């Protein structure tokens, strides 16, 4: 003879549940959201240096190959 | 061919550990049977003494 | 020369003889010719030159007839800078085998506690790192503190992480007294503290006292060792105007031991057994643990509530005393929120909106409001369901879980436990954390996010992670 | 050693003999009663002090009062009459403690009842003694495996803590303590001295006709040459239950304090602060609340605190602890389960719900819980054992919106299935322990899903066939479990992979 | 369905005041059981 308990297994029960349907459209919903400068000058200057032409392109390849 | 060389061999491991073992319990067998005899005899002395102290 | 001799021995009650000049009520007397150094501590004077005594120590072995000295003076402890970082025992004895603790002076155990004219009461909050507490319960520095819970809650460890957070970094001493507690934790407590640094074998350092009044000792001693404890505390306060870290283990085996002999010293059982005296006895301990001019003490004290009964005498008079209260429920254990602090139960003396800011005030009710209101509504979800409950309710139910569940925080304590490295939460940071929470900041990310996590951003930088890896 | 050698030197030990008596002090009965003696004069005696009657039962001397003395008699006291005469000894209650105890049966004096033979030991130690210090005892980390699924999954048990098993009556608290033992046996047959447990159980107002069944199962099993039984019967004097179990206890020192592992399983305990509450009561002395003492709690602290993991530097040896509490109707709010529940670290809590719905041992693991944790159990456990929990939990949450039903979700179904696998799976017959690593095995199928394929009613026949059909097949795979006690990468995948598919080659029921 | 429900809930109501009444009248008599415990182990300490 326990309803107490009855009541409380409910009560966490159908909140888990409903709440666990919550959960994926709260992650869908913000992956949806998700989804959706000084290296330059250190490459110039040893380009400087040796006094060899240089153009925005090659900085932005090489800051983009120090990155990779 | 692989299956019944691998089952051989590995059978024969079986095979071998079957006799030692056998080797080994017999005579572990032996020696409890050999310190109860042991036992007995000297279970027999005391028994004596007991007795001669009722004489 | 002995004056006295043991004339009756039944438990662990013993009777003294006296020729002449009875010794004083609570004075120390020495047992000449026992195996282990017993003390006895005189209680009542029963006439004919006849006093009824305690044994602190096993009375198996004793004899009657067996000569008796009398000290004349209460039990003496070593106190002063020598007993910090060493375990000692409820008559001062070193049982940490590393040789006799040296002492500038002797002070005894029982004294009078300081009067109201200069009990200079003070309020100043305590960071103490607990989010769910510096926001609901702040504790304050120099008040009492009070810890209730069952057995097998987790009061235990939580007194170990406010050691470990608190303790450390104090300028001033610490001193735990641990009455009546399993002798496995303490030596569990004494590793940790000497890993930690916290104590260490190199003179002049380890600035933390250690007092042990296990299970192991028989009864008496675990309701006179907690004197001990404090005595070196007092010492602390009075003799240097230091803060004092006084953490006390569970203090209901204090009142329980009294009752353990307050049958056989004649006394009548009170309507759940304890002495009649249980007012008057506890309220001598507690009114001793208090600031003064001289220096002030911050005691962390837990009060252990057997059979989760908090309608027992014992912790029902402690509630009076205590400036703070941390009352621990079982129902978030179940769900896995620890620490398993009740935000409703747990009440302080310092949740003024006048003490502290108004907006830590403001944020504090407003989370108790809202689990309130939560608590309420599991009636009609049960049967009902939170689907069929208006938006308005909705949104309460679904803030309400994710501010409980946010409550839960990783201590170091509990990595063994759980696996998850301790945290850290500042005070600004945390009203910061669930004032965000209460505007709804978080309501978007789901609820799974908000568990056993430091900071809000904590806990938005992991829902993100989840995202990507899905 | 030759037979003449050996001769030899039992007649020379013979000869070295003595015996040396002095004046001892007696005094006579003022009264005798209900099993309390009123003893006048016989003054100089100790606390506890052993005395002996005219008839030859011992007494043991507990209210020294200046006008006579409170004696018990340790045993039955129809003899006993006015004006006797009692000689006191000049020894504290001791027993007999050795090597030799093992395969025998002791009341709670230490007197071997089986009807063998005498006991031959030379060693006796006090029952009372104090226990150890703060520095003597050490962290706990070996496991203690009971043989049980739950306990070494969930709650697992070090060897050195103290786990409390509390139910009602006919509930599986004794099965739960036969399972160790016999679970110990294999340990103490391979020469792995590291594992071996000697097991110590101690009856305390049990049945003799009981306690007669529980020797033959253990030489059924032939695990009684490594357990001690300790027998205080119901028609045994109130003290001699109240010795028991520190009678047991001080037996248990013996293997502490030589490096050596002892595990003591004490009976309910009810049952013994019913004798001493008796024995108190009949004293004359202040009852407390429920009639009982106001020290009662002192008793179980005193007994089962002594239990501990004792330091390398006295030889590492530990004393495991299992008291054993009989509740009315489930009630644990009453005095004495209460507070043997703050004493010991952990309580295994036993429901007759579960019992009679099939879940058998009937365990709670919501409320069971163990101090140690997972630092007992071993790396290829503690992995598994995490997900375990996690898993159950959630399972019997959703199990009231079974009965809400009218839709249930993909995955809702799945956990409440997968929930479904591990209480079926976690159940265990009696006097059926596993090993270790198996339930590693099984264990790990049931957590990663792999047992909601198979029907419910088939998962408990799997385990069985499962564990065959590796231990024949796939040897090595289990040594490496044993020896290194890790569940390395390597026999993940393996085991992983051979889970799916030893489903599908037995005949089962494969339609979830 | 909603008369259905109704006389559901008057049935359902109407058993759930029946039985916590009776609960009422036990919780009463534990209620004379406990104090009348107390009592006597009150008395039986004084005694002495
Ligand atoms: N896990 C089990 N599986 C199958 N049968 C069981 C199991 N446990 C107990 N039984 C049966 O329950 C009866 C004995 O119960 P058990 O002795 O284990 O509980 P108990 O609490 O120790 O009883 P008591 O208090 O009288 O000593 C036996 O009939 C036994 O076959
Ligand atoms: N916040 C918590 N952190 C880590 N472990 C916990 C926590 N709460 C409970 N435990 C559990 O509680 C049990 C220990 O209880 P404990 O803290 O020792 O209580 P007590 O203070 O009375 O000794 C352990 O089994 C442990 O698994
Ligand atoms: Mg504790
Ligand atoms: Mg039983």
């Amino acid at each position: 003879t326990r309803e107490e308990e009855w009541l409380d297994k409910r009560t966490k029960s159908q909140e888990k549940v409903y709440f666990d349907q919550e959960d994926r459209k709260a992650m869908k919903r913000l992956l949806e959201k998700l989804n959706t400068a000084p290296q330059n000058l250190e490459v110039e200057n040893i380009l400087k240096r040796y006094h060899i032409n240089y153009t925005q392109a090659l900085i932005d390849e090489l800051v983009d190959w120090k990155t990779g | 061919a692989d299956s019944i060389n691998n089952f051989l061999a590995n059978e024969y491991l079986r095979l071998q550990s079957h006799i030692t073992s056998r080797a080994l319990n017999i005579l572990k067998q032996a020696q409890a049977y050999e310190t109860m005899n042991q036992a007995a005899l000297l279970q027999k002395l005391i028994d004596d003494a007991t007795s001669a102290i009722d004489n | 020369k002995a004056n006295g001799q043991v004339s009756q021995v039944i438990g662990a009650v013993v009777d003294v003889q006296f020729e002449g000049e009875l010794p004083q009520i609570l004075n120390a007397l020495e047992v000449q010719g026992t195996q282990h150094r017993l003390v006895l501590e005189v209680a009542q004077h029963l006439g004919d030159s006849r006093v009824r005594t305690i044994a602190m120590d096993s009375t198996e072995g004793l004899v009657r007839g067996q000569p008796v000295v009398d000290t004349g003076l209460p039990i003496s402890v070593p106190v002063g800078p020598g007993t910090l970082g060493r375990i000692m025992n409820v008559i001062g004895e070193p049982i940490d085998q590393r040789g006799p603790i040296k002492a500038a002076k002797l002070y005894p155990i029982h004294r009078d506690a300081p009067s109201f004219t200069d009990q200079a009461t003070s309020a100043e909050i305590l960071v103490t790192g607990i989010k769910v507490v510096d926001l609901l319960a702040p504790y304050a520095r120099g008040g009492k503190i009070g810890l209730f819970g069952g057995a097998g809650v987790g009061k235990t460890v939580l007194i170990q992480e406010l050691i470990n957070n608190v303790a450390k970094h104090h300028g001033g001493y610490s001193v735990f007294a641990g009455v009546g507690e399993r002798t496995r934790e303490g030596n569990d407590l004494y590793h940790e503290m000497m890993d930690s640094k916290v104590i260490s074998v190199k003179e002049g350092e380890s600035r933390c006292a250690l007092i042990f009044g296990q299970m192991n000792e028989p009864p008496g001693a675990r309701a006179r060792v907690g004197l001990t404890g404090l005595t070196v505390a007092e010492y602390f306060r009075d003799e240097e105007g230091k803060d004092v870290l006084l953490f006390v283990d569970n203090i209901f085996r204090f009142t329980q031991a009294c009752s353990e002999v307050s049958a056989l010293l004649g006394r009548i059982p009170s309507a759940v057994g304890y002495q009649p005296t249980l007012a008057t006895d506890l309220g001598a301990l507690q009114e001793r643990i208090t600031t003064t001019q001289k220096g002030s003490i911050t005691s962390v004290q837990a009060i252990y509530v057997p059979a989760d009964d908090l309608t027992d005498p014992a912790p029902a008079t402690t509630f009076a005393h205590l400036d703070a209260t941390t009352v621990l429920n079982r129902g978030l254990t179940e769900l896995g929120i620890y620490p398993a602090v009740d935000p409703l139960d747990s009440t302080s003396r310092m949740l003024d909106p006048i003490t502290i800011g108004e907006e830590h005030y403001t944020v504090a009710r407003g989370v108790q409001k809202l689990l309130q209101d939560y608590k309420s509504l599991q009636d009609i979800i049960a049967i009902l369901g939170v689907d069929d409950l208006s938006e308005e309710d909705k949104l309460v139910v679904a803030r309400a879980r994710k501010v409980q569940k946010f409550l839960s925080q990783p201590f170091f304590m509990s990595e063994v436990f759980s696996g998850i490295p301790g945290r850290f939460v500042n005070l600004k940071q945390n009203i910061a954390s669930f004032k965000a929470l209460l505007e709804g900041a978080g309501d978007e990310y789901p609820e799974s996010c908000f568990y056993m996590k430091g900071d809000l951003e904590e806990s938005l930088a992991a829902g993100r992670a989840d995202a990507l890896k899905s | 050693l030759s037979t003449g050698e050996a001769s030899v030197v039992l007649a020379e030990k013979i000869k070295g003999i003595t015996q040396q008596n002095d004046i001892t002090e007696y005094g006579t009965v003022i009264s005798i009663g209900d099993g309390i003696a009123r003893v006048f004069g016989l003054t100089k005696v100790q606390a506890g002090e052993m005395v002996e009657f005219k008839s030859g039962i011992r007494g043991m001397a507990l209210n020294l009062e200046t006008d006579n003395v409170g004696v018990v008699v340790l045993g039955n006291d129809r003899d006993i009459k006015e004006g006797d005469v009692v000689k006191r000894t000049g020894a504290i209650v001791d027993v007999p403690i050795g090597e030799a105890m093992c395969g025998r049966v002791f009341d709670a004096l230490g007197n071997p009842i089986d009807g063998l033979g005498p006991l031959k030991t030379t060693q006796r130690a006090r029952v009372e003694i104090k226990a150890p210090g703060i520095i003597p005892r050490q962290s706990v980390r070996q496991p203690m495996q009971t043989g049980i699924k739950c306990v070494d999954s969930l709650v697992p048990i070090g060897r050195g803590q103290r786990e409390l098993i509390i139910g009602d009556r006919q509930t599986g608290k004794t099965a739960i303590a036969i399972d160790t033992i016999l679970n110990q046996k294999e340990a103490f047959n391979t020469g792995d001295v590291k594992k071996q447990l000697y097991c110590i159980y101690v009856a305390v107002g049990q049945k003799r006709s009981t306690i007669a069944n529980l020797v033959s199962i253990l030489k059924q099993h032939d695990c009684m040459k490594f357990t001690i039984v300790v027998c205080a019967t119901a028609s045994d004097a109130a003290p001699l239950q109240f010795l028991a179990p520190y009678s047991g206890c001080a037996i248990g020192e013996f293997f502490r304090d030589n490096g050596k592992h002892a595990l003591i399983i004490y009976d309910d305990l009810s049952k013994q602060a019913v004798a001493y509450r008796q024995m108190s009561l009949l004293l004359r002395r202040p009852p407390g609340r429920e009639a009982y003492p106001g020290d009662v709690f002192y008793l179980h602290s005193r007994l089962l605190e002594r239990a501990a993991k004792m330091n390398d530097s006295l030889g590492g040896g530990s004393l495991t602890a299992l008291p054993v509490i009989e509740t009315q109707a489930g009630d644990v709010s009453a005095y004495i389960p209460t507070n043997v529940i703050s004493i010991t670290d952990g309580q295994i809590f036993l429901e007759t719900e579960l019992f009679y719905k099939g879940i058998r041992p009937a365990i709670n693991v919501g409320l069971s819980v163990s101090r140690v944790g997972s630092a007992a159990q071993i790396k290829a456990m503690k992995k598994i054992a995490g997900n375990l929990k996690l898993t159950l939990a959630t399972y019997r949450e959703l199990a009231a919106f079974s009965q809400f039903g009218s839709d249930l979700d993909a995955k809702t179904q799945q956990q409440l299935n997968t929930g479904e696998r591990l209480v079926e799976m976690l159940k265990q017959n009696q006097y059926t322990p596993m090993k270790v690593e198996e339930q590693v095995c099984i264990i790990f199928a049931g957590v990663k899903g792999f047992l909601d394929a198979l029907v419910t009613s088939e998962v408990l026949k799997f385990e069985k066939k499962f564990l065959e059909h590796v231990r024949t097949n796939h040897s090595a795979l289990l040594k490496r479990i044993r020896d290194s006690g890790d569940l390395s990468e390597v026999d993940t995948n393996e085991l992983n992979t051979i889970i799916p598919l030893f489903i599908q080659e037995g005949g089962f029921k494969l339609k979830a | 369905e909603q008369a259905s429900r109704m006389n559901a809930m008057e049935n359902a109501s109407k058993n759930a005041g029946e039985i916590l009444s009776k609960l009422t009248l036990d919780y009463n008599k534990a209620r004379q059981a406990k104090i009348t415990m107390e009592l006597i182990e009150i008395i039986s300490g004084a005694s002495i």
